[PDB]
């Protein structure tokens, strides 16, 4: 609970690491996902990352490769996107979901129950 | 051909085989479809393939009441292959992202999930006791065999399965996204040949009808035994030399006498449930003990999870190696192993496999440096030896197990000692599952308490076979 998010300006063809930290529960309770909002658009699906990391999955476009890792001692989850391309300068979004049993689609905003303030990364 | 072995048989493990496969190719990709397709939770996933895994296991009961006391068998068999197969076909058609979504898919997952695991539960013990029916009582030396190229047949369905498997479900696009279409459909398809493979052979079986309501009668007269006694303020013979005799007013005697064995065999496999949950608790710790260890073994790389793949193969060899020479060496003195000596050796056998498994750990705990390399790093040899003595101890106890449970059966229920084999397994799984979250002790003192373990088991099974007195 009470996630962040952490993120800036990057190159044109660099990198960032995008930061996410819980400052609450446990954050082996939680499932992650990164979402991106572009300006003037909807909330699309980046990654996702569950508890323990030991699943990970990505969005079909995945911008060049983008990697989800995930630390529970100190709770604090990480993205690594590479070959960024002058689209996707959108705000990014870290969302938290505590371990249930649930049918909706991890890859879905209404699984996450817990939207943390997003970044504004920009190309 | 020459004789002794019917023409039957061989549309009786082909079937198996092909069933087998088919199964273990769904299975493997099963985790995969809820995660990557329907992109379920990991606790969602895990709950609902155990859940299925469960169901799987436990269903022999249903199948094997069905076959022996109504419908006879080969008639459960026809008629719960096809519930197999339009299972199969619910799950290659919930698999297709072009109708429906996120609902249909659901939906029709959990009915072909459903619909398999039924069907599976009904072809396990009527297909063996179909095989076994199919020899006549005075060749018992022959059903020995066909049980042990039955067991064959499954282990060799499984090692194909795990060799194919990944070659469908690798870089495949079925409609723009990956092909789990076809990851169903061809276990499906599988499934359908081994139907039709079964059912060319009707005319040559030998199909034996049920002989009544065996069920319905078997719990009626138990529970009648269990009643006539409550002589609280009275009773003078309420049943004397046995808990059944004075259930005998009605339910004569050739009834009476089947219900006995069926529960002297109950009461027998009373311990086998920990002896297979002990036994299942090496898929996942010997991958820990092989991560910690050195597999380049110079010729080829071998990863610590392809180790699996080396207990199925190993099956192949000894089931052939051991029914065609050590038993036969076994006869060349007066030793008779009488079925259940064979299932404790085999106990005592996997008991000392982990006992082995122990050893390796703490010598490979034992390491000390002289990138910086262990000199002390065991390779992924050492891991033999353990892997040799429970796939032996694995065969000596399964194939003497299925052929103890036909043999020990009253004909009129030989269909469910097969159930309660499997029942056995199935509880033996369900404690593995509860008994796998308590997690806090090291490796090597976690072996050395399971071999402690199948040991008193093994103590407690020989001496309850001991007093066992054998159908005749
Ligand atoms: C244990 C069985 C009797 S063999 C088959 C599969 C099952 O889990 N296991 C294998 O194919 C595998 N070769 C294996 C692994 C560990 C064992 O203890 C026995 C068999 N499943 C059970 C069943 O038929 O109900």
């Amino acid at each position: 609970q009470l996630v962040e998010s952490g993120g800036g300006l990057v190159q044109p063809g660099g990198s960032l690491r995008l930061l996410c930290v819980a400052s609450g529960r446990p954050f082996n309770d939680y499932d992650m996902g990164w979402f991106r909002q572009a300006p003037g658009k909807e909330r699309e699906f980046v990654a996702s990352i569950s508890w323990s990391g030991r699943v990970t999955d990505y969005s079909d476009s995945m911008k060049g490769r983008c990697t989800v890792s995930r630390d529970n001692a100190k709770g604090t989850m990480f993205l690594q996107m590479s070959n960024l391309v002058p689209r996707d300068t959108a705000v990014y979004y870290c969302a938290a979901a505590r371990r249930r049993w649930t049918f909706k689609a991890t890859n879905t905003e209404e699984f996450y129950e817990t939207w943390g303030q997003g970044t504004q990364v920009t190309v | 051909f020459g004789s002794s072995y019917p023409v039957s048989i061989a549309f009786i493990v082909v079937n198996e085989f092909c069933e087998r496969f088919s199964y273990y190719g769904m299975k493997a990709v099963l985790t995969l479809y809820f995660l990557y397709f329907l992109h379920w939770n990991e606790d969602t996933s895990t709950s609902v393939y155990h859940a299925f895994s469960s169901l799987c296991y436990f269903t022999p009961i249903l199948g094997a009441a069905i076959a022996d006391s109504w419908l006879g068998k080969f008639k459960t068999i026809i008629y719960l292959s096809l519930v197999y197969v339009l299972g199969h076909v619910f799950k290659s058609l919930g698999a297709i992202p072009i109708l429906g979504g996120k609902m249909l898919h659901t939906i029709l997952s959990l009915v072909g999930l459903s619909l398999i695991a039924l069907g599976t539960g009904g072809i396990k013990p009527c297909v063996a006791a179909f095989g076994g029916d199919q020899f006549e009582e005075e060749h018992a030396e022959a059903r020995t065999r066909y049980f042990s190229v039955f067991y064959l047949a499954i282990n060799a369905g499984s090692l194909i399965s795990t060799f194919i498997t990944p070659m469908l479900r690798g870089d495949v696009k079925c409609f723009g996204q990956d092909c789990y279409a076809l990851a169903f459909g061809v276990p499906g398809l599988l499934m359908v040949l081994a139907l039709v493979v079964f059912a060319m052979g009707s005319k040559m079986y030998r199909k034996p009808p049920p002989e009544g309501n065996i069920v319905a009668q078997v719990i009626k007269c138990i529970w009648f035994a269990l009643c006539n006694r409550f002589r609280n303020r009275s009773g003078d013979l309420p049943k004397r030399q046995h808990w059944l005799d004075w259930a005998a007013e009605k339910y004569p005697k050739h009834l009476i006498a089947d219900v006995k064995a069926l529960t002297r065999v109950l009461f027998l496999y009373i311990p086998l449930p920990m002896f297979w949950a002990l036994l299942d608790q090496q898929g996942s710790r010997w991958t820990l003990q092989a991560n910690k260890m050195n597999g380049d073994l110079g010729f080829f790389v071998l990863q610590p999870d392809q180790m699996q793949v080396l207990n199925p193969f190993l099956v192949l060899i000894f089931i052939p190696l051991f029914d065609l020479v050590i038993y036969r060496l076994i006869s060349k003195c007066r030793i008779n192993f009488s079925s259940l000596r064979k299932m404790a050796v085999g106990m005592i056998l996997a008991c000392l496999a982990f006992a082995v498994a122990a050893l390796v750990e703490t010598k490979i705990n034992g390491m000390i440096h002289p990138e910086d390399i262990p000199v002390n790093k065991l390779s992924i040899a050492w891991q033999l030896p353990q892997y040799v003595l429970v796939t032996a101890a694995e065969v000596m106890f399964s194939v003497t197990g299925l052929e103890f449970s036909y043999s020990q059966a009253p004909s009129s229920m030989k269909s469910v000692l097969q159930a309660a084999w499997l029942l056995t397994v199935a509880v033996g799984n369900i404690i593995v599952l509860v008994v796998a979250q308590f997690s806090g002790l090291a490796q090597w003192a976690e072996f050395v308490l399971f071999s402690c373990l199948l040991l008193v088991v093994c103590l407690i099974f020989s001496v309850m076979a001991y007093y066992y007195v054998p159908l005749k």
